[PDB]
């Protein structure tokens, strides 16, 4: 559910995008979103290629 | 050469094509049977004079479900029956309900379940009928 | 089977046909 | 909380391939839980934050890597002991 | 997950030795290519297309205790928290190729070999050791005829002055119209599929 | 009569020679 | 008078007779299509025919005012779905004036709370739910 | 007189002997071109024979002023499209005075709308849709 | 002809020798 | 043809599924009995008339276990029972069974054991009725 | 008939005479 | 407005494995020809999955093929 | 193996049936 | 009687003839 | 005469030899 509050903290920025407060707690956001989704691309990708290895071997 | 007197067609064993394509000039219209249907057979003695009640008698003793566009009249069997909910955005089911007595596409044997001022309906009929409701009901929607 | 007598169906029932000479073969 | 479990079951073996089958079902228990407990990791996004429990979460798929590719290559080579005898 | 992949896939490379050992294939391809050698015939006929007919047959039969493979392995009530009564599960699994291996293997035999519910490692030599054992009866059977044929041709030549003739050649037509006019092939073939399943 | 068949009696008759045959004689 | 007589039918061409006396076209199911049935029928009162003989062979069925569906007893399924804004009375009123209220298959819940539970047949379940979460997000 | 007596012909070598009596190029698809015909036929007017013909063999054919399409009717397509700034009444006026407006398959739809129904043969109803998308997508 | 074929009789008559053959006699 | 005088149900040599259903004519409702409890089998001459009191003496000696949720009677075998424990955040024990009295779903037999205003309780019985209280648990502190 | 089959008497009388098939005898 | 609608072995089994390669193919086909699927980060990994499955569907099917067919070789050459 | 007696068996025990011809063949 | 088989007796019967089949006679 | 050739009559005529083949001799 991470992507929701990731769509409804974009948009009172939007509405003020001079807060010092919120745009640091946005950054505090969207980069750790930034985390996230590389790390699940990353992890989802090894038991790809060790499940590819296997066939590797066996053919 | 062809001796019988009378008027009616005589199917010998025939495949429910070559028997709904007899019908095609009593009825003014060309009938598309689908695959599932042709499977089934028939024989006797027909005699065509008033064959939208005869359609209907047969559709219901041997399982059919058909329709009639203005153009064309689609058979499919009783087991194609789809269903479908769709939830309109901004029109209502009255409004939409008179578009489809407006156009011609009105048929009373499925229509359309539903709350009269609403988003939400239910609609079940044949294949091209349900592929009809639900793809111009959502085009109208994101239209308005 | 049906011994002399023949029918044709559509959209009332069967209809007593007239007596003549083709005969409809019966599949039984 | 936590919560250990100290006692350990065990079953007596008398014959070959049920000494091989423990290890099938130890293999494919351990693999069934570490394919999911490194998910609840990445999953929960308070663990994938901090840099000591990234280290952790960093070396555990090392682990489980090297131990299912190790018993592939060991099973590749016997079959094929099985393969080339009965060949000849 | 990943140790079902590697333990189907070690199944399918060990495959052809399973069904060359282990299953009743040893049965037909013996006993097909005794009656080519009760025949005398070397070539014929030509024991490549023999072995195909004994490889249709055999999976035929093997197939009905494969099919029970799936069903009790491709539902999802796998999931045992404790690891021996999972392994009791993939021991129940296997425990229609067990019965039939049970059914169709001498007792006392598997009991010497486990002395090193019996193994399915232990009754698989003991099986084979039977089988072939078996295909040898039918076997002796089945060329029995023949030699009667290639009696009685020597003693009608001996009855004439033929002596110097080998009766190789008036031996050999009454050994396959023996045979054909018999119908052995539809009778050996049928006898041996009737022997495991019940139509 | 009609040994081993499945009909439909009474006023509007229709033999089934088969799960996928129909047949429309005499009202049986 | 009328009638049928099956020998050794399979609940299709069974099913596909009463189609006359019932006004609608029937659709059994596969799984639903195994079972046999003989004997000398005859249809005059179809609906309670219908309901006779589906607790005795064992079967569910479901009329959605332009057809039947029939399946067997093995196939019930449930659900259990929890509105946001929308009360149970409000969404059975629309079932009500809409023509879909099913009286054997009723919904189980408070009167005015967001959670409840229903089961029946899979064109059932499926129609509720659908039209359950779609209600959700129109208001 | 003129008259084409068929035996065994094949509905492509069938269809050309009338295209001269009808004075357009008669196309046939690869469907439509495997049922066959025999006996002695008669052309003096082939527009009332082509029409009595196409409900006795079952097929759907138009034409679109320079050449005449035939397939079978188990080919037709239909399309559902929508506009944006355009109505029905501007559309059917290009048909009327482009010369295009069949009258045996229409255009269902309300007439001061964007959306409509189309159904017929498959070279007409992928010009209706193309001139339909590159019509409100000039203004 | 019409053994087992099926055809139309009437006005508008033809013979259907098989599923892809139609059969118009001549009046 | 079929002599006695009386009413009721004779089995030779059932499986426990055609017997049941055949006990879904006096009992109003449909039976669903599952496929590890189709396994056992029963013959004898037996007969209902107050066939909620049969079901519960036979399922003591036959082992089993039942359930009627107001549509179906599902029935298991005695080795499918299943446990949870299950803590409720912001909704009572007691405002959670007054919902379960409303609504239709309380059984004498498998009650909820626990505190009568904290959070954590705990349950048993048969599949079908815990995995809908673990549903309709889940859905009413995720809703308030 | 009813050798080895298991059937219902009373009012609502059938035979099963398989485990999928019924059989409802004319009264 | 969203829409629903709702409803030998070896020559089904063909036929399934045949349309079940097509329509993952064309989903991620008209995945990436439609753009606005192709910007989104959670609909971009769920394509991501769908290569990836569709990777180790077509290769077991071929790798077991190949075992399946290199069990009667032996046999039959003996 | 019940020697002319029979009984049926519902909800309270078992209850004694009237003398009739049909007899149930017992399974041993 | 009831040779290798484990019965319930007194007032309310079954005979077990697998671990998986009750009979249900006459109360034994 | 034209034994089984479909031919064209009246005053512009054509016998078809083959599905491909058009022969123009006298108007048949």
């Amino acid at each position: 559910n991470l992507q929701t509050q990731v769509t409804e903290a974009l948009d009172k920025l939007a509405a003020k995008p001079s807060d010092p407060a919120l745009l640091a707690a946005y950054q505090s956001k969207l980069s750790e979103y930034n985390l996230y989704r590389n790390a699940q691309s990353n992890t989802v990708k090894v038991f790809k290629d060790i499940d590819a290895a296997i066939i590797q071997n066996f053919r | 050469k062809i001796p019988v007197t009378g008027s009616g067609f005589v199917a010998k064993d025939d495949s429910l094509r070559t028997f709904f394509d007899a019908m095609a000039l009593q009825l003014k219209e060309p009938v598309i049977v689908s695959k599932m249907a042709a499977r089934k057979k028939i024989t006797g003695n027909f005699e065509f004079h008033d064959p939208n009640a005869l359609l209907e008698k047969l559709s219901l003793q041997l399982g059919l479900i058909w329709y009639f566009d203005g153009q064309a009249i689609y058979i499919y069997d009783a087991s194609e029956m789809r269903n479908a909910v769709v939830s309109l955005r901004n029109v209502s089911l009255n409004e939409f309900n008179n578009f489809l007595k407006r156009s011609g596409l009105y048929n009373k044997n499925y229509p359309l379940r539903g709350d009269n001022r609403k988003g939400t309906f239910y609609v079940s009929g044949p294949p091209v009928y349900v592929d009809m409701v639900v793809n111009a009901a959502t085009m109208m929607d994101k239209q308005n | 089977w049906l011994k002399g007598r023949s029918f044709q169906y559509g959209a009332e029932g069967y209809i007593k046909m007239s007596p003549g000479h083709w005969y409809f073969p019966s599949p039984l | 909380g936590q919560a250990v479990n100290i006692r350990s079951m065990e079953t007596d073996i008398v014959s070959l391939d049920d000494r091989l089958l423990q290890a099938f079902s130890g293999s494919a228990i351990a693999t069934a839980v570490d394919k999911q407990t490194i998910t609840n990791r990445i999953e929960d996004p308070n663990l994938v934050t901090d840099p000591k429990e990234l280290a952790i979460s960093q070396e555990m798929i090392s682990d489980y890597n090297l131990y299912v590719s190790m018993v592939s290559t060991l099973t590749r080579k016997g079959v094929g002991a099985v393969e080339t005898l009965l060949r000849s | 997950n990943d140790i079902s992949l590697i333990a189907l896939l070690a199944f399918s490379t060990l495959l052809p030795f399973i069904i060359a050992s282990g299953t009743c294939f040893v049965k037909f391809s013996i006993v097909f290519v005794m009656v080519r050698n009760a025949l005398g015939l070397q070539q014929i006929p030509s024991n490549m297309t023999l072995n195909g007919v004994a490889l249709l047959l055999s999976m035929f039969v093997m197939w009905p205790i494969m099919h029970d493979a799936y069903v009790y392995f491709e539902d999802e009530d796998v999931t045992f928290n404790d690891i021996s009564s999972l392994s009791k599960h993939v021991d129940e699994g296997l425990d229609g190729y067990r019965d039939y291996l049970i059914k169709y293997s001498d007792r006392e035999l598997v009991q010497f070999f486990e002395n090193a519910k019996p193994s399915i490692f232990a009754l698989l030599p003991a099986y084979a050791l039977s089988e072939i054992k078996s295909a040898f009866k039918i076997g002796f059977y089945l060329y029995l005829p023949f030699v009667v044929v290639d009696l009685v041709v020597s003693s009608v030549l001996l009855a004439l002055g033929m002596m110097m003739m080998s009766p190789v050649t008036i031996s050999t037509p009454i050994k396959l119209v023996l045979f054909v006019a018999l119908d052995g092939w539809t009778l050996l073939s049928k006898g041996l599929i009737l022997q495991y399943m019940d139509i």
